[PDB]
């Protein structure tokens, strides 16, 4: 899956995440090339096993791949400017 | 790093002895008070290390000239407050990035050379010159990505320049941060 | 576990179900399995081995020695509602 990230560029400060969306390649698998607007999300929306996941991951607190993973589906849009927390 | 500078190893040892008195009160905590889980005493100074780090480099990449001014400028003239647009990034020279390479590099010596040393508590933890290095260099990287798009645009520095820069940023990743 | 390693609460590493605390797991769940059989005056084997229940309980201890990219993949395959319209975009 691709994970499309919007981010204010800030030197000084931090880039703050401005949303996230996430395209299945399956999709693409009958596709082949696919132009699509991708709505944007404040952070990822999950089941039980991606959580379950995600938590067993997070114990693999050494595993570059593995913290790079959590890292990347824990990033959630830094609310401001826009807003907190989105809907699954 | 403002609060117990490396220059008085006195405190340097007053900030050994803090974290001693740090991983004193951790143990209070967990011995007396008998929490199960309180704040990681490498954790806690981890989080305050990347803070005082995240302040110098916002500090070094906003004040890069008053700061390469004052610590090494090879002309006297330009130690002082040169323009904002030259203490952050020029579109007209190269130079702001070759001075923010070598405040970097300082920075990471002081980290590796005193800190280090000085916060052994934790070591397996807590190789502040690896966090310094780490630290810096993400910071760095992003905003000299920038700096050579912004640089394509206008061309002002000659093909030269690049390529000098090019061998001075080849030589600082193969050197800190590969 | 929610709290102390998928969400914010602890700086703690969890501890996953180790190993050793997989087994033990696993053969305890065994025992319960010949328990429940009684050498046959109890339930089949084979009705506690097909045990939905018994299923699940062996799926989750599964994911907790699965190896990184084994599970980044059964991430990928499971979580197909990341890919059908974000709600407050």
């Amino acid at each position: 899956e691709l994970q499309v990230c919007v981010k204010d560029y800030c030197f000084a400060r931090e880039d703050r995440t401005v949303g996230l969306a996430v395209l299945q390649l399956r999709e693409l698998a009958q596709r082949g090339s696919a132009a699509c607007w991708l709505p944007l999300g404040r952070r990822i929306h999950m089941d039980d096993t991606g959580l379950t996941v995600l938590r067993i991951l997070s114990q693999r607190s050494n595993d570059e791949v593995a913290k790079e993973f959590v890292k990347l589906k824990s990033d959630t849009r830094s609310a401001e400017e826009g807003g907190a927390a989105p809907a699954p | 790093r403002n609060n117990f500078p490396a220059s008085s190893p006195e405190r340097l040892q007053d900030l050994k002895s803090t974290v001693d008195l740090l991983t004193s009160i951790t143990f209070f905590r967990m011995k007396v008070q008998e929490l199960q889980s309180p704040p990681r005493a490498s954790q806690v100074v981890k989080d305050c290390v990347k803070a005082c780090l995240n302040s110098t480099y916002e500090y070094i990449f906003n004040n890069c000239h008053e700061l390469y001014g004052r610590e090494y400028q090879t002309d006297p003239a330009k130690k002082g407050e040169v323009p904002p647009e030259e203490q952050g990034p020029s579109i007209k020279n190269l130079d702001f990035w070759s001075k923010l390479i070598t405040l970097i590099v300082s920075i990471i010596e002081e980290d590796k050379n005193s800190y280090t040393p000085c916060l052994n508590q934790f070591p397996q933890e807590l190789n502040v010159g690896k966090i310094s290095a780490e630290v810096m260099w993400s910071l760095f990287a992003q905003d000299m990505k920038y700096a050579m798009e912004e640089h394509d645009k206008h061309r002002l520095c000659k093909s030269a320049d690049y390529m000098n820069l090019h061998f001075k940023v080849k030589w600082l990743y193969n050197e800190y941060v590969a | 576990f929610l709290s102390k390693l998928k969400d914010h609460m602890v700086r703690e590493e969890a501890k996953s179900l180790t190993p050793k605390q997989c087994a033990v797991v696993e053969l305890a769940l065994d025992t319960i399995k010949q328990y429940f059989h009684a050498g046959g005056v109890g339930l089949k084997k084979t009705f506690l081995e097909k045990s939905p229940d018994l299923q699940s309980l062996r799926y989750a201890l599964s994911l907790y020695t699965q190896a990184t990219d084994l599970l980044i993949k059964t991430f990928v395959q499971t979580q197909s509602a990341q890919g059908s319209g974000v709600e407050d975009p």
